[PDB]
RNA sequence: AUGGGGAAGCUCCGUUUCAAAGGCCUGAUUUUAUGCAGGCCACCAUCGAAAGGGAAUCCGGUUAAGAUUCCGGAACCUGGA
RNA sequence: CUUGUGACGGCCCGUGAAAAUCCACAGGAAGGAAUAGUUUUCAUGCCAGGUCGUACUGAUAACCGCAGCAGGUCUCCAAGG
RNA sequence: CUAAGGGUCGGGUACGAUCAACUUAGAACUGGUACGGACAAGGGGAAUCUGACUGUCUAAUUAAAACAUAGCAUUGCGAUGGUCAGAAAGUGAUGUUGACGCAAU
RNA sequence: UUACUUAUUCAAUGAAGCGGAGCUGGAAUUCAUUUUCCACGUUCUAGCAUUCAAGGUCCCAUUCGGGGCUGAUCCGGGUU
């Protein structure tokens, strides 16, 4: 129901106990006017509301990847 | 006559028609006399006349409905309320009032 | 609707002044107005007639 | 006379502490760079102190008494101004313009505004001004 | 043969009276110490339409003496009431249109609405829109009151009654004419199942007492006796006189 | 452009009722909308609503009156003959 | 329905009316499970609406035949902790 | 076009339901901190949600008219010229 | 084919640029004089009788001039009441009423 | 004929302030002194009026809490 923007908060919502599950989706999509790139979407599934952190720049989506709890039972797309 | 008094106020002095100026001039203390309607509402009323008797003004009950207190500064409106700041040739202050 | 007024923050049902969801701040504007001076000419009232009680 | 004086107590007509009795602290006529309109700087009280009885002894007593003041820029004609008047010299210093803005200033000018509301209420002196105005 | 239709009214079926949107039964503060000492202040928070009656009905709230609480009753607005105006009630109140006080307090002259017939029925006499009585003499010892009601016949009630100084709101209704059925129609709607009405003489014998003939007519004399029998009174029943009021009336 | 020679409000009636019948209702139709001067504010903002009940437009005060105008003429009476007898009670 | 009032009687009348009409908050227990302590409130049945009033759910998919009810997903309301 | 909604306006001797239920406000009984006390009308977390209907026709053949009867039977949706 | 009827912006303290609407009137040309081309869609006038009018009824042979209606006039009654209900009653309708009212013609 | 209330009858009220006497006022005019009659908390304003009441006073053995009396005159229990 939910969407997220600190980066930060969201982290903390991932080792936040109920949380067992998570999924990232890659979607296809269009930069300004001219080219597309690379949109992500960062979904915690918390036990009541399913919050979703849009991470626009491809790269911090790298380096966001690696920072999910390894407990954590991502689904990738 | 009262209005002719104040017809004489009109044409040579300083006044304020209304409620919500003429306690600027009650709290300024400008006011030398105010002018309350018939009808005007006994709460706007007392609270003039607390606010009068604050700045030491006396206070004249006019005897008539806010809309001949109209014709009587000479404005086509209805007034509630005169307030004389300046008292022109006149004697209002200085005679029954 | 009157039972969604209780799934909500008690700050969706006033506002700050006195008398907050229950008048509209002009009728509360009126009743300080009106209960001063009424309770200031109360007291005009006694001490003048203990004036006509202590002078008849 | 001009009678909005550092002496005046007024009863709030508007906003929040509408309702409550304040005492003028420092009135700037006219003007103001901010609020551009006739204003008073008040501290009036915000919840009064509760009656006491007999019955009520002890710490009780110490804690029906208890006043929380507030201090407050106001434009007059949201003041009523009253017949009674109390003294300003305990915080004179204390409630100025520059006590507004930068909140800390404010939390100790109630500070010494609450040592004298309590100073002046215990042994009544003002009596009238440490009561509730019911409406 | 058959039962005729005044009989049929009274174990009031389809005949009953129309009172869904009714604000309430008019009545005055019950007759407590307050009223028959001093005397009590309302407030009319607000006149308003009673729904099959002529007349406003005025809503005007007192505190209870006995506990803290506001109690309200419903008066009959007197004409000129209005709304905010206060409402001074009992023995030692003052003459103003709105209040209510003894028939005893007021001189003769005083003009009057809502008067109770015996003291604490609350009110009885005048309610009607336009109506009022007068007052037209005391009788100190036996302390009576004699007045003039609406219709013109002069009873002597109590001093100890109450009455509503003035007269009732919507006066002149029935000047205006009502001109089309169906505001006759919209009228009784909110009244009782009294309109329309057939002319017992359209009827069949079997109907009415006036019922059949090979043409329209009463066949006998349209004047019933007073002491007639339950399917005889139609007509002028008990009529002392009859034929065109000419001449003036009014009670000497 | 005055649109009828006489019949006034009543136009809607059509031939209907009778002239009689007409004239009677324009006449106390023409009282029963028109606006009235608010005793407590001056303003002609009072109107109608239902078998004599005039409220006022802003003010919102309300005051029981005629089937058809403000005053009926009986109250007026009424009024000043109440005034008259308890001018005997004070003086 | 009921205290009642009629009626030979099946029953008829009355619905808060000529009635001694009932029960919530907690406290007093630390013999203990719940008496007494207050302070309240005098509201006096009940039945009567699948078109009136009214807490809260949605899209997608699925069956020979069920779906705002199943499946998938994402909400919400109420009671209790 | 349909439908909904608002700010108005006309109309009445017509002025056009009730209760359950939810909220607020006035009040200020009372309960509460510094060695630490109050707060679940903010957020997040836990469990629970019974019983009964749910198919289909609703009509020139699933209803009522002796019937698969040219009759009768309440309503929502509504494209282009 | 002509003409008339609009929106949008920037102008120191006369005008220009563009966008989008079917109405209405005028004028040419044209035909086997036809064109509301199917569909859709009022007969009119003068009287007499009669009920004012809109409304109502005999389901299943009568829709009328008959009933009603506003309007008019009469009658009864201040509650210990008027009219009417019940076998009775600490019973009932009008009545949440009160003569600008209720009842009865 | 006209009085009486207790039968019977009617009204009202979640049976609230009835009756009788008295404190204080004061109109009153005194033919020894009172012979009586009225009275005896609220009226510019669409505010507010509730915790056996604050006060005063006495008790409990001084705790927090809590209670009398008075504040609210007496007598009769015939709800009016
Ligand atoms: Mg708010
Ligand atoms: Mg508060
Ligand atoms: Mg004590
Ligand atoms: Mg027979
Ligand atoms: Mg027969
Ligand atoms: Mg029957
Ligand atoms: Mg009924
Ligand atoms: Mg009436
Ligand atoms: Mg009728
Ligand atoms: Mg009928
Ligand atoms: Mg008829
Ligand atoms: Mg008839
Ligand atoms: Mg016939
Ligand atoms: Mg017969
Ligand atoms: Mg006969
Ligand atoms: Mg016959
Ligand atoms: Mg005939
Ligand atoms: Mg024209
Ligand atoms: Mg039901
Ligand atoms: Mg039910
Ligand atoms: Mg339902
Ligand atoms: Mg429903
Ligand atoms: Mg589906
Ligand atoms: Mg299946
Ligand atoms: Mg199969
Ligand atoms: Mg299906
Ligand atoms: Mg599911
Ligand atoms: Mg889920
Ligand atoms: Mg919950
Ligand atoms: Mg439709
Ligand atoms: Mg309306
Ligand atoms: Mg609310
Ligand atoms: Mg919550
Ligand atoms: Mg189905
Ligand atoms: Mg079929
Ligand atoms: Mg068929
Ligand atoms: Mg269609
Ligand atoms: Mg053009
Ligand atoms: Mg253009
Ligand atoms: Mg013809
Ligand atoms: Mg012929
Ligand atoms: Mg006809
Ligand atoms: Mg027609
Ligand atoms: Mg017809
Ligand atoms: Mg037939
Ligand atoms: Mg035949
Ligand atoms: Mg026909
Ligand atoms: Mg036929
Ligand atoms: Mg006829
Ligand atoms: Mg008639
Ligand atoms: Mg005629
Ligand atoms: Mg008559
Ligand atoms: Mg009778
Ligand atoms: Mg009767
Ligand atoms: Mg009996
Ligand atoms: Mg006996
Ligand atoms: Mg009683
Ligand atoms: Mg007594
Ligand atoms: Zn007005």
């Amino acid at each position: 129901a939910r969407e997220i923007t600190d980066i930060k908060q969201f982290l903390e919502l991932t080792r936040r106990a109920d949380v067992k599950t998570a999924t990232v989706k890659i979607n296809k999509k269009l930069n300004k006017a001219g080219k597309p790139f690379r949109q992500t979407k960062f979904k915690v599934r918390g036990s009541s509301s399913l919050y979703t952190l849009v991470i626009n720049d491809a790269g911090k989506a790298k380096k966001l990847i690696q920072s999910l709890p390894p407990t954590l039972k991502v689904n990738r797309l | 006559s009262i209005n002719q008094k104040l017809a004489l106020v009109i044409k040579s002095g300083k006044y304020t028609l209304g409620y919500k100026s003429t306690v600027k001039s009650l709290r300024q203390g400008k006011s030398k006399l105010i002018i309350i309607a018939a009808n005007t509402p006994v709460l706007r009323k007392s609270e003039l006349e607390y606010y009068a008797m604050l700045s030491k003004t006396k206070v004249y009950y006019f005897q008539g409905g806010n809309n001949e207190l109209g014709t009587a500064v000479g404005k086509l409106f209805r007034v509630g309320v005169v307030s004389i700041l300046e008292a022109g040739d006149s004697d209002i202050l200085t005679t029954l009032a | 609707r009157p039972r969604q007024y209780a799934t909500v923050s008690k700050t969706h049902k006033t506002v700050s002044r006195a008398y907050g969801g229950s008048r509209c701040a002009n009728c509360v504007k009126e009743r300080i107005i009106r209960a001063f001076l009424i309770e200031e000419q109360k007291i005009v009232k006694k001490v003048v007639k203990e004036q006509t009680e202590a002078a008849k | 006379a001009k009678f909005l004086k550092a002496g005046k107590v007024a009863v709030v007509v508007r906003g929040r502490y509408a309702g409550k009795k304040v005492v003028i602290v420092k009135p700037h006529d006219e003007g103001s760079k901010s609020h551009p309109f006739g204003h008073a700087l008040v501290a009036g009280i915000e919840r009064y102190p509760l009656k006491v009885t007999k019955k009520h002894g002890a710490k009780k007593v110490a804690k029906r008494t208890k006043i929380k003041p507030f201090i407050k820029v106001v434009n007059y004609n949201h003041l009523l101004p009253t017949r009674y008047t109390l003294d300003v010299e305990a915080f004179k210093s204390v409630v100025s313009t520059e006590t507004f803005e930068q909140p800390s200033q404010r939390e100790e000018a109630k500070k010494v505004v609450k040592k004298a509301f309590e100073e002046r209420h215990q042994a009544g002196k003002n009596q009238w001004f440490f009561s509730k105005l019911r409406f | 043969g058959r039962v005729i239709r005044n009989q049929r009214k009274g174990a009031g079926s389809i005949f009953t009276s129309h009172t869904r949107l009714r604000q309430g039964a008019a009545k005055l503060r019950t007759l407590d110490y307050a009223e028959r000492h001093g005397y009590i202040r309302g407030i009319v928070k607000q006149i308003v339409h009673d729904s099959g009656r002529g007349a406003p009905l005025a809503k005007v709230v007192f505190r209870d003496p006995y506990k803290y609480r506001l109690r309200e009753e419903i008066f009959i607005a007197n004409e000129g009431v209005h709304t905010g105006q206060f409402i001074y009630a009992g023995k030692k109140a003052s003459l103003n249109v709105g209040n209510v006080l003894p028939l005893g307090s007021v001189p003769e002259g005083t003009i009057v609405s809502n008067v109770e017939e015996k003291p604490g029925d609350r009110g009885a006499l005048a309610r009607a829109s336009g109506n009022y009585v007068i007052i037209i003499g005391h009788n100190p010892d036996e302390n009576k009151t004699r007045v003039r009601l609406p219709s013109g016949a002069k009873k002597v009630i109590s001093s100890d009654a109450r009455g509503v100084i003035g007269v009732i709101a919507g006066g002149g209704r029935v000047d205006k004419p009502l001109l089309k059925a169906g505001r006759a129609f919209h009228k009784y709607r909110l009244k009782r199942n009294s309109w329309p009405k057939t002319r017992g003489v359209a009827m069949n014998p079997v109907d009415h007492p006036h019922g059949g003939g090979n043409h329209q007519h009463i066949g006998k004399a349209s004047t019933i006796s007073r002491g007639a029998v339950s399917g005889q009174k139609a007509g002028l029943i008990a009529a002392r006189r009859t034929g065109l009021l000419r001449g003036s009336q009014k009670t000497q | 452009a005055k649109r009828t020679k006489k019949v006034g409000i009543t136009g809607k009636y059509g031939v209907r009722y009778g002239s009689s019948l007409r004239r009677q209702v324009k006449k106390l139709e023409i009282q029963q909308h028109a606006r009235y001067d608010c005793s407590f504010c001056g303003k002609k903002t009072v109107k109608r609503g239902a078998a004599g009940i005039w409220t006022c437009s802003c003010c919102k005060k309300t005051v029981a009156g005629g089937a058809y105008t403000v005053s009926t003429a009986a109250a007026a009476t009424v009024r000043s003959t109440i005034r008259r007898l308890r001018e005997m009670v004070e003086a």
